RNA sequence: UAGUCGGGUGAUUAGCCAGACUCUAACUUAUUGAACGUAUU
């Protein structure tokens, strides 16, 4: 129609798609490069000209909550606050709107999650129902996606309907232009408390292919990743690669070159070796010669791991014992993933699965991991040390710059490595009834973590339940209470300071402050 | 918290009266500038630096709607009912947080001396002073519980923080008694007490000082 | 809403809300007008805009129940550092009435057509439409197009 | 910085120039009906 023409026109997506749907050349390539069209920034980072990512979130009676909003930022947001305050609940929300997405990116009328009647709806809601309601953007072509899933309470006789129509309509883009003409697609992922799990290699799923590309979805916002499928698909990838006959050369045509160096710098034991493996190279040779995108595969993914992953610098297969084995180089010694501390592997787990994703979904990219998507992670500091709490954020955000993280946390040290506008903090004494969450007044970026306790966590650096903690205080009080001289009183305090804390202690230091300067105040005081 | 003094009363109290008129009323920006004034731009109670900001009554409009336009009862208190909720001292804890008070067992700056009642610790505790006793005590015990300012964990830890920051700068001024002449001395310290005026928890830093 | 009585029936409906929140409003120094289902409120009062819509909640209820409710996810705010628009005309930061700069190059495109004998008669007929609406919200803008175009062109394009 | 407003240029829904704004905070919508603008009469 004229008016479609006109949207069309000026750059509106959904106008130009319906007049490629009614006419089935101009209008697919507009449709195309909506999505396709990017540049790469001055840091070398490929960015996408048109944006995806969650702009607000709004829930209506949903659990804890009566009625919230929240504005989420287009790179990263951090949700905080005590246990109970709805965290997850923020997450669980989010992931079942995504469902959405996913389902109608896999099956035209795919059908996405829905809230529970038994659990999902405000206990006291007069109003036996719940809303949770979701605007997407995408691109000044498409600022808004709206989406609302509703349900009501069990025995209610209305019905509440959700409205999910525009979801469709844009996965339909995506699925229907990828289908004619090969185009990147976006990742979704939650990785909830769920993603702890015991590993077990013998366990194989035998439900799909995990080379097809579209496998990329299979329970992307189940809470646990399927890093069983990743270790499928790394042996997968791992096999092809060997049998690919001129990387074979290659790595033979390396290895025969390795070894003649060793020979010339006077290794005669090692002459059996190479006259084998240059037989070897020869027979490879002989047979019929012909990069392996699965090569190129392999290596980012790789390459993710050992940046994103501090304690593993080298991941590969083995084959030799007679059974496939994924090993690691894990603080220096060689391991297998079986052998890896629980928040070691937890934390592999994640990067893994969300690595081979991007991979599999950003298939035109010439980095994969600078693809489009909303990933979830709850709790991100579970089973880190502190050390690697420092590291965890500024890892994930250089491996995956285009990812929107939506993030939970109750650590102050991660805190410490973000700025105060991707924070969102309850209100202290919230009872749920807040409609808007903020950001804390403080700048958490590159403070002191015993700022970020007290200041943003309300919490106190000194625990206030030990005795030991209050000894300062009232020693200062005794100090001041007999005109700044150590009496018998403030003297046995002052020992049991020095016999508690030691010698070279802060406290015992602090002490010895007070006294001195309180004797010269008193000094001063008599002269006077 | 410091002795103020109250100087000059401002021209738009006298127009509005108690019966007749609301506090939504009154224009609040003719009222400010004479508060900012006499409080230097400092809360009245915790000695914060007020950005979010609201004219408080010391004794409040529900149980004292008698007392409500009268220019001794008015003070400038750190917190804000419109901005954000969940205020956590001051004015807002006063109404809300701080149940049942008697108003008259309340140190009121403008009128009293707090000195004399109050001792700041270098710690960051604020504490009754030394040897109260009576209704000397119950005023210094009931200020510090309604202000909440020992229990509010932001304002505890600011001003534990703000004082430790300067306690290598006291230690070191009491070691160079010993070596200069008496005025020159004296006005070192005169200097430092100069500048902690411009200091937010100026009492607490006074304390340290002194 | 395609019968011809629906209009004065659903005005008459909303006559007693129409009066409570304009007097509620009218208190704080808060604007409030409906267009049928559309409701706007505007202020000069900073963190005023905020208890709005807790109050219409309210108030559905008291005079409806459940049976007219507001749509939660159509409620937004604005200010003079966003995009502000009411029923589809821009306000613009000089507080004038617009229809945007998008539209208005739009427009500006569809005459530079004209000029060249580019337009079809459908566009030529969209165009005129457009002005005439163009006219009764912002007529300088009118002026200026005859002082960009030539008083001549557009008039032929008028006649 | 960013986003927004938009006076100008520009075979013109683009790009570029100029100036300005900033309550945590626009996402441009729907007919043949109703109302409004214009044309017709
Ligand atoms: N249907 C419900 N009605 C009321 N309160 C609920 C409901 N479901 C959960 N809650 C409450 O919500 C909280 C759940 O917190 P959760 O979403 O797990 O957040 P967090 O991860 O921050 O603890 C608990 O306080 C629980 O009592
Ligand atoms: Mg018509
Ligand atoms: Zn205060």
């Amino acid at each position: 129609t004229k008016q479609y023409e006109r949207k069309a026109k000026g750059g509106n997506l959904l106008s130009a798609f319906e007049l490629y749907q009614r006419n089935s050349g101009e209008w697919f390539e507009m449709c195309r490069d909506y999505i396709q069209d990017g540049h790469v920034d001055e840091s070398g980072i490929f960015r996408p000209d048109n944006a995806f990512y969650l702009r607000r979130l709004t829930l209506k009676d949903f659990r804890r909550f009566s009625l919230l909003e929240i504005k989420l930022e287009e790179d990263l947001t951090v949700i905080i606050g005590n246990n109970g305050k709805g965290k997850t609940s923020i997450l669980y929300a989010i992931a079942k709107t995504l469902s959405w997405f996913v389902a109608n990116i896999l099956k035209e009328g795919g059908s996405g999650q829905r809230l529970s009647e038994m659990t999902d709806i405000k206990n006291d809601a007069e109003d036996r129902y719940s809303d949770v309601s979701s605007t997407f953007f995408f691109g000044k072509g498409l600022k808004s996606v709206p989406i609302r899933l509703s349900r009501s309470a069990l025995g209610t006789a209305e019905r509440r309907d959700s409205e999910v129509k525009p979801a469709k309509d844009l996965a339909d883009i995506w699925r229907v232009i990828n289908e004619v003409n090969t185009i990147n697609l976006p990742t979704f992922a939650l990785y909830n408390v769920e993603r702890s799990q015991p590993f077990n290699r013998n366990i194989k799923d035998n439900t799909g292919r995990r080379e097809e590309r579209f496998d990329a979805y299979s329970q992307t916002l189940g809470g646990a990743g399927r890093f069983d499928h990743f270790v499928e698909w790394y042996i997968y990838l791992h096999k092809r690669t060997v049998s690919d006959i001129s990387s074979s050369i290659k790595e033979l045509e390396q290895q025969v070159n390795d070894l003649q160096r060793t020979v010339d710098g006077g290794m005669v034991s090692v002459k059996s070796l190479l006259e084998q493996m240059k037989f070897k190279l020869s027979e490879a040779i002989e047979r019929n010669d012909a990069v392996l995108t699965e090569s190129v595969q392999k290596s980012i993914v790789e390459k993710a791991i050992c940046s994103v992953v501090p304690s593993i610098s080298n991941i590969w297969v083995e084959m030799i014992t007679g059974s496939d084995l994924v090993k690691v180089t894990n603080d220096g010694h060689d391991v297998t993933i079986d052998q890896l501390s629980d928040g070691q592997r937890v934390f592999l787990s994640l990067v893994a699965d969300l690595a081979r994703r991007m991979v599999m979904l950003n298939p035109l990219l010439e980095n994969p991991l600078e693809g489009r998507g909303i990933v979830l992670i709850d709790e991100i500091e579970l089973h880190l040390h502190p050390k690697w709490q420092q590291e965890v954020i500024l890892n994930l955000r250089s491996a995956f710059p285009n990812i929107q993280f939506i993030i939970t946390t109750h650590s102050p040290i991660v805190l410490s490595t973000i700025e105060k506008r991707c924070i969102r903090e309850f209100e202290p004494n919230d009872d749920g009834d807040q409609s808007f969450l903020d950001s804390p007044d403080m700048q958490t970026k590159g403070s002191e973590n015993a700022q970020i306790l007290e200041q943003v966590m309300n919490v106190h650096s000194t625990p206030p339940g030990i005795a030991e903690s209050h000894w300062l205080g009232n020693f200062e009080l005794l100090l001041l209470d007999n005109s700044g001289e150590l009496d018998n009183h403030s003297q046995v305090l002052y020992d049991q300071i020095k016999a508690h804390f030691g010698i070279d202690s802060i406290e015992l230091k602090k002490a010895d402050s007070l006294i001195r300067i309180n004797k010269m105040k008193n000094k001063l005081n008599k002269i006077r | 918290m410091r002795e103020l003094a109250r100087l000059e009363r401002p021209e738009i109290l006298d127009q509005y009266i108690a019966g007749q008129n609301d506090w939504m009323e009154i224009d609040q920006s003719a009222v400010w500038p004479k508060l900012t004034e006499m409080q230097g731009g400092f809360c009245a109670y915790c000695e914060c630096r007020l950005n979010r900001c609201h004219i408080e009554h010391f004794r409040p409009r529900g149980k004292f709607p008698a007392l409500t336009f009268i220019w001794n009862n008015l003070f400038g208190s750190c917190g804000d009912s419109r901005k954000s909720g969940g205020w956590s001292r001051c004015g807002i804890y006063k109404d809300n947080g701080a149940g049942a008070y008697n108003a008259d067992d309340l140190i009121k700056p403008d009128e009293e001396n707090p000195d004399d009642y109050l001792l700041f610790l270098t710690t960051g505790e604020v504490v009754p002073a030394i040897g109260l006793t009576g209704r000397a005590l119950k005023k210094a015990q009931e200020t510090i519980r309604v202000f909440n300012l020992n229990g509010d964990i932001k304002l505890f830890g600011s001003r534990r923080t703000a004082v430790q920051a300067i306690m290598p700068n006291v230690e070191y001024l009491y070691t160079l008694l010993e070596e200069f002449d008496e005025d020159d001395w004296n006005e070192m310290l005169r200097d430092e007490l100069e500048k902690i005026e411009s200091d937010e928890y100026k009492t607490a830093l006074k304390h340290a000082w002194t | 809403v395609g019968a011809p009585s629906s209009p004065v029936i659903s005005n008459f409906c909303m006559y007693e809300f129409d009066n409570r929140i304009h007097a509620a409003c009218k208190k704080v120094e808060i604007t409030y007008t409906r267009y049928a289902d559309d409701l706007t409120f505007s202020s000069n009062i900073p963190d005023v805009l905020k208890a709005v819509p807790s109050t219409l909640e309210v108030l559905l209820k008291d005079l409806f129940g459940s049976a007219l409710r507001l749509n939660h996810s159509k409620t937004v705010f604005s200010s003079k550092a966003h995009n502000r628009h009411v029923t589809g005309i821009t306000i613009n930061n000089e507080e004038t009435l617009s229809l945007g700069r998008d539209r208005k190059r739009f427009i500006k495109h569809l005459i530079n057509q004209y000029k060249y004998g580019l337009l079809d008669n459908e566009d030529k007929a969209y165009l005129i439409g457009l002005l005439a609406f163009a006219s009764h919200i912002e007529p300088s803008f009118i002026t200026r197009m005859n002082e960009k175009y030539s008083l001549e062109l557009m008039e032929r394009l008028r006649g």
